[PDB]
């Protein structure tokens, strides 16, 4: 038996019937493993920067970056 | 409009125009003011419209400043029909004087917050000295309330309770300024107007007026405050 | 904090009223 | 004020309309009666 | 009162509103 | 405008605070 | 420009990857 | 699925169960009581 | 049956109820969001943005309002306790209202969702059996993320087409919902910048639109897709209640540390601005300046901020409260109705004495007075037998200098030992307790109330985090082992 | 005047049409539902 | 406090025991 | 106030402790 057919829905149903639709291989895991080290490299540098463990010039990392 | 067009038009027309709460506009004659004859003259058809109700008012940061209000009350707050004399000289001195006529109007505005401020609206027994292009005066600002005027628990000056009786052991000492007394002394308010725009064909006077008068006090309760109305004023001599 | 109390109860009864008009029980012809 | 009386003045002629030109679209012939 | 009213309006509430709502989950579980 | 009789104010009501924590090193 | 603090936290990246890649010739060297 | 919702699982909850959850509402309500009448 | 523990499960495999449900979540959360709004507006106190602050009152959502924009309300007061003559529809009591009707509706279509979850929509095409298509979800999710991200960064907090952020000077002094320009240089990476947020929003938004892109075209792989079990809600869940538990733990250590996001004027001080002697730093170089320009104590102290006064006060530390130690700062201490002023203390021999403030571990802290040099002058003994230091022995006056005692002067003994105890705590101030019947004991401020509701939070959601990828890794060994 | 209004109460204005542009779409309102319901005529 | 904490204490014991009353109770009917 | 709390949260507990000996679910040998 089928669904309940709705105009939406009808609208809808491209976005959600490629369930199960994968690439042979290993696909861009290398290119998303590049963006992990990189995003992990971004997240080290600016908790090293709210650490004091990184100085920078123009950061001043204290309440008078408000002024 | 000018009052001759005023009297020109007949009240099924006027009704519910709002035309009836304005005063005439002297759309002919001069605004040199001091090219008047001098003398003695009887203030005649004396009226007052009013432009703008402001309120002062002090907020947490600690400024005082005449706020914007909301006029509750609908096209009920012009004064008409007033009568008094004036006295000119040829130096260019006035004195002011209102006798009697619709001298008052109940008025109530809204602050921003909501809350009621009624006032009434007056110009009564005003005394006015000066020059042409301003005179300042006094005038009695009444009680809003009359004094047999009963509160939502019938407690009144000239009539009622004088106490809370729905609390049979709650009507003393402290709800003094409540149920002891009810005080209906009057105040006093400053006003100061300002001749503009002169007819002597007519003898037709006009011109703005700034008046600064107290609030209700809620018949001696929680002080009143300042209204500052301007407005446009306008009167008939001899 | 009493109108707290009085909306709370007014909106609670409306509810009530929208379930057992929308979500009653259906009565059944057999 | 007049955009509101505006919008409502339609609204209301939305539905007197709808209602006229309804009971006018043959309404005795929507009954389960014979004949 | 305003708490004591508030408790008693709280327990007046919800007490049999636990009474009824066991016997309908009872019953329903039996159909 | 007296940085050393801040620092020495400062420090009996709080050792704790940065101006005594920092560049102490020259001191 | 570069800070003492940015010059050694890049060297620190850069032993990070060289000891990573030691570890994977701990993995392949069996 | 259906018409009828074909998800439709019984919770269940046995005497035993009753009577640890009695006692974990009670024994909070006692070791807790304490600090919020303060 | 199902355990109690196991309900939910019901809609695992069910797409339309899991709408239904989470629909129904979302009318909770907006509805609480507006009531709480409704409850902090009632008991809310604006007569005194100076020394009865938000965050003096136990307002928890009220700075979250202020924070994007929100200042005014319709009770005529703005927050910054100026007047507001037109409000607008975007007041507090607005939000609160808009966050009630928005409820509603979400409760109306979790209704609907809940009675027509059989929608040919969460057919899979190819089998006619029930599905989602994750990767493409979570494409569509990340690109409308993305796109959300980059508009609050770009028109919001710029003031371009919102109204900007609040933004106040570093003392807690000055600040208002102000534009805040971007920051695009390594200083857009400074915490307390305010100009980070719309670079970081902007830059975001690009990549997560980008990155949405990305996840709508390209599919997952065959390695990946079985590594992450990507046809299984349960990992994405997993996977979400990671990420939420890591943004948790940021957002505790941000209010906690502070940052531009968390403004003093909205949440309070930080306990590091005690410890560090932030306040008391400034007021002193306020205090120095102007006496080396030539004007004397009793002057140079009035013109000293109350707020700043205040601000340096340890009553005002929010990790000076307790776990049950309910409700508002003011209920705690009372309401701060005035600055009493500086209190200097000198003893018989004319040198200056300070006292020692007390730090923030110490419950009680005992009294002790200690000269420029660090050297113990004075104290109120324990012990008041054979003792070298007391305020008796050693005699210590007192003059206040800004305040309501501007110009006083207090030599008995009873008495320096009061302002003595007060002048450990910080700056003094006078405080009334009859309103609100206050036991004199510290309280919490807004700030350590959230980073203790999130950290707990934060902790749960990794057990949650943990037990969710279990389920999704061995899902197939759930019921038990295969005995073989 | 302190305040503006539309002034249209009593008066004995037809349909309480202070406007020409509201008699316009109460016009255009009943034809354009007149003109489904003709254009939709014969239909049923 | 003395009001306060009783009705938080009330609410703490009354609301989850009518909860598991509500399943216990459906359960002993069903078996 | 507070002891009558207090004595009944105690009081309900042991009674809850009795009603979990005396009338427990039987363990059944089948
Ligand atoms: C992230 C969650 C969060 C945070 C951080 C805050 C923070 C704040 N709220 Mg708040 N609030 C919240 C969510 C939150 N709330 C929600 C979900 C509600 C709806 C129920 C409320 C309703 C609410 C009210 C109505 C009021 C507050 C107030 C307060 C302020 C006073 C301190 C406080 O929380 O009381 C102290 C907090 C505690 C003592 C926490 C209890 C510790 C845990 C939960 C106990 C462990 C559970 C235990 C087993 C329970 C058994 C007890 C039983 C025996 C009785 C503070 C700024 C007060 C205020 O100042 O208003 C302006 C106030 O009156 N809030
Ligand atoms: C033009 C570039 C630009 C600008 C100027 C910013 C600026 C900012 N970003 Mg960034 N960002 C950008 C683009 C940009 N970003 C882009 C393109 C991305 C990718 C989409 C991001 C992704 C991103 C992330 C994910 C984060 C920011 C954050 C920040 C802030 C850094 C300062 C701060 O408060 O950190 C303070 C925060 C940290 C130092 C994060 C430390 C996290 C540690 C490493 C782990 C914490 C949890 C861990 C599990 C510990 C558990 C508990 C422990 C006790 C065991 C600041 C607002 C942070 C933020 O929002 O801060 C509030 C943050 O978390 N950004
Ligand atoms: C039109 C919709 C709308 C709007 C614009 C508002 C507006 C507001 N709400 Mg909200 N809200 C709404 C819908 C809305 N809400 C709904 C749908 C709910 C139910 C979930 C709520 C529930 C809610 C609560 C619980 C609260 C408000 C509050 C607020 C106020 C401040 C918001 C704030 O501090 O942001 C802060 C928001 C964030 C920091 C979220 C950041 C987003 C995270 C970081 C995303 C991380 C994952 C993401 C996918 C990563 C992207 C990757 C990247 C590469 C793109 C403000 C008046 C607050 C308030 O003061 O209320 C009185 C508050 O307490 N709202
Ligand atoms: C947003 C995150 C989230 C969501 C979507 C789920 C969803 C799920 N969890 Mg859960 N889980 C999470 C977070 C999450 N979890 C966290 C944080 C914890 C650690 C504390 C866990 C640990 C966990 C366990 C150990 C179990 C699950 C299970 C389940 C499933 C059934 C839940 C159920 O019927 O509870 C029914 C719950 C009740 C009937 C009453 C709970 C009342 C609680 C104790 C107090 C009241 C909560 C309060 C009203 C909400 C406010 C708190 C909120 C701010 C978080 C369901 C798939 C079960 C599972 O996998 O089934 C196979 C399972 O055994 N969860
Ligand atoms: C005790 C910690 C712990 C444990 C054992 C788990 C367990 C689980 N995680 Mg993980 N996770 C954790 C914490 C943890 N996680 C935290 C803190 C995060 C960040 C929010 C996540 C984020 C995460 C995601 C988003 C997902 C899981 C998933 C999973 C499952 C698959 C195993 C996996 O991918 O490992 C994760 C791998 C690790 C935790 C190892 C991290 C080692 C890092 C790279 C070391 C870096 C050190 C470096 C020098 C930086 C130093 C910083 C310093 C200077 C401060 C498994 C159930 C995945 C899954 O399939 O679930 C079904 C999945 O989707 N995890
Ligand atoms: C019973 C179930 C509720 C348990 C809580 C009892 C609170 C007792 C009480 O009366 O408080 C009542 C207090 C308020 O209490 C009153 O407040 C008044 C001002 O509003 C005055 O200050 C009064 O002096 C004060 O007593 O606060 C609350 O209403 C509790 C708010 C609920 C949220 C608490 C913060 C959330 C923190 C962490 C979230 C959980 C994290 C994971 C777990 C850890
Ligand atoms: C039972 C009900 C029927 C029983 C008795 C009915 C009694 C009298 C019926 C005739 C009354 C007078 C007819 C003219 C009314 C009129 O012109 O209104 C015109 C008035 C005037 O409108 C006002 O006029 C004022 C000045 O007089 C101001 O200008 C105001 O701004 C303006 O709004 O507007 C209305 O009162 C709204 C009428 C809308 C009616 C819609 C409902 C009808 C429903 C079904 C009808 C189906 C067909
Ligand atoms: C099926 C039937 C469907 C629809 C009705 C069919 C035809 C209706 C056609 C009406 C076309 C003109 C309407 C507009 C109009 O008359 O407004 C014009 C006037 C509005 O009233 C006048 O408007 C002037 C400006 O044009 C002034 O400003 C004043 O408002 C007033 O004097 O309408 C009327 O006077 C009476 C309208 C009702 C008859
Ligand atoms: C918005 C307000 C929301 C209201 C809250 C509603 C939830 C309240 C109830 C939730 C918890 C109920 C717990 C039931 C408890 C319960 O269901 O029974 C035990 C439960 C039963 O497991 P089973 O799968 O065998 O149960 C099958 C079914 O009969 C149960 O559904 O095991 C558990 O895993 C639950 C927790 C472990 C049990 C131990 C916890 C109790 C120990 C207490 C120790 C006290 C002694 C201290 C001495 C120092
Ligand atoms: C304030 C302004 C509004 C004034 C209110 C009074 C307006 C006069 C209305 C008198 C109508 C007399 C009844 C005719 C039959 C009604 C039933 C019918 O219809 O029975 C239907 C019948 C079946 O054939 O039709 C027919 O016999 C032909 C009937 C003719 C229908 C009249 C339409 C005139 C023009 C309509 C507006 C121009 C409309 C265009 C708008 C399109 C979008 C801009
Ligand atoms: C229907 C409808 C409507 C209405 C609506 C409404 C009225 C809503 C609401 C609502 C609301 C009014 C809501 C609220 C809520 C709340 C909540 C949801 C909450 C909560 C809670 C919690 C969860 C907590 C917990 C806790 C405690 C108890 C204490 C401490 C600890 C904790 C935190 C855990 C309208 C007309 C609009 C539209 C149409 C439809």
């Amino acid at each position: 038996e089928p669904g309940i057919v709705t105009p939406l829905g009808t609208l809808l149903r491209p976005l959600n019937s490629e369930a199960g639709k994968v690439l042979p291989g290993w696909g861009t895991t290398v290119l998303m493993a590049v963006a992990i080290l990189l995003f992990a490299v971004f997240l080290l540098i600016i908790l090293e920067i709210y650490n004091s463990s990184l100085i920078l010039d123009g950061v001043t990392n204290s309440w008078e970056s408000l002024a | 409009l000018t009052y001759d067009e005023l009297q020109g038009l007949t009240y099924l027309q006027v009704k519910g125009t709002g035309i009836a709460n304005t005063c005439p506009v002297v759309e002919q004659g001069t605004s040199n003011v001091r090219e008047l004859k001098p003398g003695d003259y009887k203030l005649e058809k004396f009226c007052m419209e009013p432009t703008s109700f402001t309120v002062k008012e002090e907020d947490a940061k600690g400024r005082e400043e005449f706020v914007k209000t909301k006029l509750l009350t609908r096209l009920t707050y012009g004064l008409d029909g007033m009568n008094g004399s004036m006295k000119i000289n040829n130096d260019g001195s006035v004195e002011f004087r209102e006798d009697e006529g619709l001298d008052y109007a109940a008025t109530t505005v809204k602050l921003p917050g909501g809350e009621y401020v009624p006032f009434l609206f007056t110009i009564k027994e005003f005394d006015g000295k000066g020059t042409l292009d301003s005179f300042s005066g006094d005038f009695l600002v009444p009680s809003y309330r009359g004094s047999t005027f009963l509160d939502p628990k019938g407690r009144g000056g000239a009539t009622g309770y004088d106490n809370a009786i729905a609390l049979p052991a709650k009507a003393d000492a402290d709800e003094i300024q409540r149920l002891n007394n009810k005080s209906y002394t009057p105040g006093k308010g400053s006003a100061v107007f300002s001749v503009a725009k002169v007819d002597t064909e007519t003898g037709e006077i006009a011109g703005v007026f700034e008046s600064i008068q107290p609030s209700d006090t809620e018949m001696g309760a929680h002080p009143a405050k300042d209204i500052k109305i301007t407005g446009l004023w306008y009167g008939q001599l001899t | 904090m009493e109108a707290l109390v009085y909306t709370f109860l007014l909106i609670g009864t409306l509810g009530i009223i929208f379930f057992s008009i929308f979500f009653r029980e259906p009565p059944r012809i057999a | 004020m007049l955009t509101l009386k505006i919008f409502v003045y339609t609204v209301v002629t939305f539905f007197v309309g709808l209602f006229i030109f309804g009971f006018l679209s043959n309404d005795p012939s929507r009954n389960p009666g014979k004949g | 009162v305003n708490i004591l009213g508030l408790t008693a309006t709280a327990l007046f509430i919800i007490i049999p509103t636990s009474f009824l709502l066991i016997l309908y989950v009872k019953t329903a579980a039996s159909e | 405008q007296r940085v050393r009789t801040v620092l020495d104010m400062d420090d009996p009501a709080k050792e704790e605070t940065v101006k005594e924590l920092r560049k102490d090193i020259n001191n | 420009s570069v800070t003492p603090s940015l010059k050694n936290f890049l060297l620190s990246l850069v032993a990070g990857a060289v000891v990573l890649a030691a570890i994977a010739g701990a993995v392949t060297a069996v | 699925m259906a018409r009828p919702n074909p998800n439709k699982q019984v919770v269940e909850l046995n005497r035993s169960s009753l009577y640890w959850g009695l006692l974990l509402i009670f024994v909070l309500a006692v070791l807790f009581s304490s600090y919020i009448f303060n | 049956g199902l355990p109690w523990y196991r309900v939910h499960t019901v809609v695992i495999n069910d797409p339309g109820r899991l709408i239904s449900v989470h629909l129904m979540h979302t009318a909770l959360v907006a509805g609480w969001a507006g009531a709480m709004t409704l409850f902090e507006i009632a008991v809310f106190d604006p007569s005194d943005p100076v020394l009865n602050p938000m965050w003096r009152q136990g307002m928890f959502v009220l700075p979250f309002l202020t924070r994007l924009g929100v200042t005014q309300s319709w009770g005529g007061w703005t927050i910054s306790g100026e007047t507001s003559s037109n409000p607008g529809i975007w007041s507090y009591e607005g939000a609160a209202a808009s966050h009630i009707v928005l409820s509603g509706l979400l409760f109306l279509a979790s209704v609907w969702h809940w009675v027509y979850w059989d929608l040919e929509l969460f057919r899979d095409p190819r089998t006619g059996k029930t599905a989602l298509d994750l990767p493409k979800i979570f494409g569509i999710h990340l690109f409308l993320a993305g796109l959300l991200c980059f508009g609050f960064g770009a028109f919001h907090v710029t003031g371009v087409f919102g109204p900007g952020i609040w933004v106040s000077d570093p003392y807690g002094l000055t600040g208002s919902v102000q534009p805040v320009a971007p920051s695009w240089g390594a200083e857009g990476f400074d915490p307390y910048n305010p100009g980070g947020v719309p670079a970081h929003h902007i830059a975001a938004g690009i990549l997560g639109v980008l990155a949405g892109l990305f996840h709508l075209c390209v599919r997952p792989s065959i390695r990946l897709y079985f590594g992450l079990s990507m046809g299984s809600i349960e990992s994405v869940l997993s996977s979400s209640i990671a990420a939420v538990f890591w943004a948790a733990f940021v957002v505790a250590g941000t209010m906690w540390y502070g940052s531009a996001a968390t403004p003093i004027e909205l949440f309070g001080p930080t306990r590091y601005q005690w410890d560090q002697g932030f306040f008391q730093q400034e007021i002193q170089k306020r205090v120095a300046q102007s006496t080396s320009e030539g004007l004397s104590v009793s002057e140079a102290w009035a013109k000293i901020p109350e707020k700043l006064a205040f601000y340096d006060y340890i009553g005002n530390n929010p990790a000076k409260g307790g776990l049950f130690r309910t409700g508002a700062m003011n209920s705690g201490d009372g309401i701060a109705v005035g600055w009493l002023g500086h209190a200097s203390f000198k003893d018989q021999e004319g040198r200056e004495l300070f006292v020692r403030r007390m730090p923030t571990f110490f419950e009680t802290f005992p009294v002790v007075l200690i000269d420029k040099d660090g050297v113990v002058r004075a104290d109120v003994p324990f012990r008041k037998a054979e003792s070298k230091y007391s305020i008796e022995q050693v005699g210590v006056s007192v003059t206040f200098y800004g305040g309501e005692l501007n110009g006083l002067t207090f030599t008995d003994p009873s008495t320096v030992k009061k302002y003595a105890r007060k002048a450990q705590l910080g700056e003094i101030f006078e405080f009334d307790r009859s309103t609100l019947q206050s036991d004199g004991v510290f309280r919490s401020s807004p700030r350590g109330w959230f980073t203790f509701g999130h950290l707990s939070f934060a902790l749960l959601f990794f057990f949650g985090h943990i037990w969710h990828g279990s389920r999704t890794i061995f899902r197939d060994v759930f019921a038990g082992i295969d005995e073989d | 005047l302190v305040d503006d209004r539309m002034n249209g109460d009593g008066t004995g204005l037809p349909f309480g049409v202070n406007d020409g542009i509201l008699g316009w779409v109460i016009a255009g309102t009943l034809g354009t539902i007149w003109a489904i319901y003709f254009v939709s005529q014969k239909d049923l």
